[PDB]
């Protein structure tokens, strides 16, 4: 009952325990934050719960079922940035966003990178944009997924002010709908207190 | 989705003008062009030496082009294909694979006609040549990647996770080599034929999987 | 005035060595011709795009 | 007082007319007087007649890598985009040199050797200029951003072009290890040296016509954005 | 900052990068084995491509790991460098080769007595060898020094890297090749030795400078 | 006065002008922040002072002389930490710090990453830190490093609010004793307007 959901994820690195007990449960509409310090277990979280890492002890369910369960209706509808942001570097800014949409309109695409602010940027390849431009193109699905989970690994990295407050207008209206966010930021978001729902690592 | 476009976008990023499509043929031409530079000119003694020639160039065309299929991805994107692509990433490697045999299979597959004459091989040397390099070096990208994709992403790895990638490949290595010197001799090579589809047939089938867990391993 | 040849392709376009004498000749023509159609057709598809990008 | 602004396109421009035409003249006469008219040697046959075909060349992949040589020196030292430029449009044209004096000995010493490749010191002394060709022409290619590929090429052909005598003294020296010399010697006869000369002019007219093609292509490439290719 | 420093800095580098040096060698090993099981009970034959089979494959393992001489540096701290450490750019590019040289062609060298036993040459021949690759390792990791340093931006990790740099050992390939077969023959190598040791000096002085333009006009 | 000094800087990549006439001096207490949006000629204007890249027209001197003639003495005052940490993953973080400093280290890098906020982290691989945690181990150099230029790209990227604290406490008793701080941020400093010169690409 609901999409994505901990129960009791466990996960320690070294010596020292990240989080212990972590259970939520996410249902559509709803705008999330994974508040931390530098170094807590953020985008171990994130990982975990984009099934890329299995849990030291704990599971993470989609509509019910464990995420290696499924693996195909899920990644059907799911739409992970992190830190790195997963774009092929010689490649130019199009072609990149070309092979992460659905079919590659070309009409879209385009339109997509001019919605992210890289217009007239589109043929240019993504090593020579500057390093926000960079982040710019992996942020630039965001106007092209249906997928109706957002897994956002500090999406701030080297956007500017209005880069920040259009991807932050963006995420608003993608929650609005039925989409749910799950975001990392340590740049406070210039959004309504009770918009965000914040889960600590506890 | 759409296995083809992740072979089709792994071509693209190894070929970016088409001037870069002759470049593994030229590579091929200057390792060949190495031996005879150090054994000697006489054409004799390179037709006996040319099986270990051409072996020794497909596998060093295989070592070369296995670095660049995974470790590029790591700092970029080996994820969202693991995360994303909803066909399962044995799908997902298996394409990375032909894309990685086909830089580096088909150009000496092409060029044998020139290399058979060059260390100078009649046509049923050049015939085997070109049915183990059709039958052999697909399986170099197979059992190779397995080892490659812990090698390449596995933090803290020891020297014996290169067991796991060039001496797995000596059996491959000594029955190919073997196939071509019994063709030398204008022998039947049709036993050691079914031993390299064998191989093809079987690598083929677990080099996907296998290299699929060991991704799953090396990312967490 | 005086040719090398004691009359045309009969005695000409074969001195005895007619395959590797005319190999020769075709495989140095064709890629100097295939050079110079390239610079050509290259030059033409620059100054196509450069009106293409004009749109 | 060199203007060096993208003039350089008008000025390649302006002869490349007349130097074709020169070119194709020079080219015919020298083939007309070769390769028909001059007499044969007596050893070779007719299979002689390949001089005016094959050493021209040879002469002039040798010619066009030295020129290319001097142009990186020039761009380097002196920070000249042109001058970089000049050496991709010269490597493609540099490298079909060597590839036509390849098959053309190969061709050529065919009847006498028996096969179509022999390691000798003259085939393996190509082969590698050629695979400096083609690295060069591979490195120009192999980056996004111009204006970086050409100070690369420009440095891999320096660094080419320093070692391309020892690499020539070690093939020679490697082939007088195995057999010991060349065939029997080296011989034009007066009546088959006045067309090889015209020849040898044609072709080097024919790679001054192609490089001011090439060049004037490149600088299309490279300032295709700028206000002054609004025609 | 200091030059030893940065050496030691690239051996410990080197170190911790492990199953990544390891696979040249194994690369080395297969190529000087596999040609030995090609070719049967045959002494004679063994013993005339002994020395070129041993020199491929020195030069094919030195290509193999020159990869990573600049490789991991571009993506995080090529410069720090070229912008920092007042020691210049050409002293920078001579520690870094030491370093690579020291996982690199040192091995080889360890090596070298049993690579004599495998292939059966004496104890002079062995001498030779090791003075030979004591004098050429060197010069292949100093002429391949530039060719990674233009190709560092491009990170191909493949054939175009084997283009620009294989070219220029040939006549390293060669007189070593000779050194070695003459010293079968238990002939003097004194001169050979002299050649191969002006090779090594007069790489091992402009290397550095045309390392140091190339990485300048990488990292541009 | 006049430590570095802009002398008409121009940079024109492809159709588009990121700077042109560009002149700047900057003598000893200098806290400057380089303005601009995510495709403006920061990061170029940066690498240009720094002189990793030459500029198409124009000079930067050191003390009054070109870069690369004093290009000796330039270095031993200058700190450039860019988009890029400039720090080796496989190695660890004290391991990484141990390498750039001159003497008496091993006891004052373990207080200097001590100060980053890496206590605890010194004898951890570099790629086994978080994301931010990777970005201290190249900013712990701001308290070792004697140089009395500081010029960095962005050295909040992953940092968090306390760590951006310390930072900026860092960087201002730095030019309180007379060094420069040359800066490219997007997060608004937390200092007034007085104590930041910001100049921008015109
Ligand atoms: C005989 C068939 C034709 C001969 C080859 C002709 C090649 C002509 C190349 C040419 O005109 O193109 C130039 C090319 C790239 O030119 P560029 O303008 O920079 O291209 C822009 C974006 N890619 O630049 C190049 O890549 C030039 C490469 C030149 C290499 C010459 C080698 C010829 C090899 C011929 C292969 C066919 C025969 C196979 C082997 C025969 C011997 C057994
Ligand atoms: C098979 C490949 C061959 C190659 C790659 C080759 C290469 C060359 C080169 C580089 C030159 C320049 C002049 C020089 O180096 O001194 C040249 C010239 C010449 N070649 Fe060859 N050659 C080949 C075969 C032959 C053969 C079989 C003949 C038979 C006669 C021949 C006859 C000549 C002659 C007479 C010259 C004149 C040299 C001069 O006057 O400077 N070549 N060739
Ligand atoms: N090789 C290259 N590297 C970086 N930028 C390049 C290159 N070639 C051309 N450019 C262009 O030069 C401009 C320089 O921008 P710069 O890197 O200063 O942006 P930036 O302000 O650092 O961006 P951000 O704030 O995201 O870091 C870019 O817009 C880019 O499009
Ligand atoms: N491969 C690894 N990558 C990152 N962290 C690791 C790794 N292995 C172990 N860890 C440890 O796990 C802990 C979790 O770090 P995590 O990556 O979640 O930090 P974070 O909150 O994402 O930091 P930031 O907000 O800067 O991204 C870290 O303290 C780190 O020491
Ligand atoms: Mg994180
Ligand atoms: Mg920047």
């Amino acid at each position: 009952m609901g999409m994505l959901e901990a129960r009791e994820l466990l996960c320690e690195r070294d010596e020292r325990t990240l989080f212990s007990g972590l259970s939520f449960t996410l249902n559509a509409g709803e705008w999330v934050q994974i508040t931390g310090s530098n170094g807590a277990g953020k985008t171990t979280l994130l990982r975990l719960l984009t099934g890329l890492s299995r849990p030291d002890a704990g599971e993470v369910l989609w509509q019910g079922q464990p995420l290696h369960q499924v693996r195909d209706s899920y990644h059907q509808n799911l739409l992970w940035i992190g830190h790195q942001p997963g774009i092929k570097t010689r490649l130019t800014a199009l072609e990149n966003l070309h092979f992460y949409h659905r079919d590659g309109d070309t009409a879209q695409c385009l339109e997509a990178l001019a919605q992210a602010g890289l217009a007239g940027f589109e043929d240019i390849p993504v090593n020579q944009l500057s390093a926000g431009q960079q982040r710019r193109v992996a942020l630039a699905r965001l106007w092209l997924t249906r997928a109706t989970l957002w897994i956002l690994d500090e999406p701030f990295t080297a956007i500017d002010v209005n880069g920040v407050d259009r991807l932050t207008q963006r995420m608003a209206q993608h929650t609005e709908q039925g989409g749910i966010v799950i975001l990392t930021t340590h740049q406070p978001l210039n959004v309504a207190e009770s918009k965000i729902r914040r889960i600590s690592l506890t | 989705m759409m296995f083809w476009r992740i072979f089709r976008l792994e071509l693209r990023v190894a070929f970016r003008h088409s001037a870069e499509i002759a470049n593994p043929l030229w590579f091929f031409l200057i390792v060949i062009t190495l031996f005879p530079l150090s054994i000697g000119p006489e054409p004799q003694l390179l037709a006996r030496i040319a099986p270990g020639i051409i072996w020794v160039a497909a596998l060093l065309s295989s070592l070369l082009a296995l670095e660049r299929l995974f470790r590029d991805d790591l700092q970029d994107g080996s994820l969202e294909q693991l995360m994303l692509l909803p066909l399962p990433l044995p799908a997902v490697v298996l394409a990375k694979v032909m894309a990685h045999w086909m830089v580096t299979g088909l150009p000496l597959l092409i060029l044998s006609p020139l290399v058979a004459m060059l260390l100078g091989m009649d046509v049923y040397g050049w015939q085997v040549m070109a049915l183990t390099l059709l039958l052999g070096t697909p399986t170099l990208g197979f059992l190779g990647a397995p080892g490659v994709a812990l090698t390449v992403g596995l933090k803290r790895g020891g020297v014996l996770l290169s067991i796991l990638v060039l001496p797995l490949t000596i059996p491959l290595l000594i029955f190919a080599t073997a196939a071509m010197d019994a063709a030398s001799m204008h022998l039947p090579v049709d036993g050691y034929l079914a031993i390299l589809g064998a191989l093809l047939a079987g690598t083929a089938t677990l080099s996907p999987f296998a290299t699929a867990a060991a991704l799953r391993i090396s990312i967490q | 005035m005086t040719p090398a040849f004691a009359s045309w392709n009969e005695f000409f376009a074969m001195g005895g060595y007619a395959f590797f004498v005319w190999l020769a000749v075709v495989m140095t023509v064709i890629p100097l011709v295939v050079l110079v159609v390239h610079s050509v057709m290259q030059h033409r598809a620059i100054l196509r795009g450069v009106a293409q990008q004009r749109a | 007082q060199l203007a060096i602004p993208p003039r350089l396109y008008q000025i390649c421009g302006w002869f490349i007319p007349w130097l074709a035409i020169a070119s194709v003249v020079v080219l015919t006469v020298g083939w007309i007087w070769g390769f028909g008219f001059a007499p044969a040697d007596y050893q070779q046959g007719n299979s002689y007649r390949i001089i005016y075909l094959h050493v021209p060349a040879a002469i002039w992949s040798m010619g066009i890598y030295a020129s290319m040589a001097v142009a990186a020196f020039i761009g380097l030292v002196w920070q000249m985009k042109m001058a970089n430029l000049a050496v991709a449009a010269m490597a493609p044209i540099g490298a079909v040199f060597t590839f036509i004096a390849l098959v053309t000995g190969s061709a050529w010493g065919k009847p006498m050797w028996g096969t179509w490749w022999v390691w000798d010191a003259r085939l393996t002394s190509e082969l590698v200029l050629l695979f400096l060709y083609v690295g060069v022409i591979a490195l120009w290619h192999a980056f996004d951003d111009r204006r970086l590929a050409g100070r690369a090429a420009g440095i891999l052909v320096l660094i080419g072009v320093v070692n391309l005598p020892i690499i020539h003294y070690s093939v020679e020296w490697w082939n007088t290890l195995h057999q010991g010399s060349t065939r029997m010697q080296q011989s034009i006869d007066p009546a088959m040296r006045s067309p090889l000369r015209w020849s040898i002019f044609g072709f080097l007219l024919l790679s001054a016509t192609l490089t001011l093609m090439r060049m004037r292509n490149l600088i299309l490439l490279m300032e295709k954005r700028r206000p002054w290719v609004s025609e």
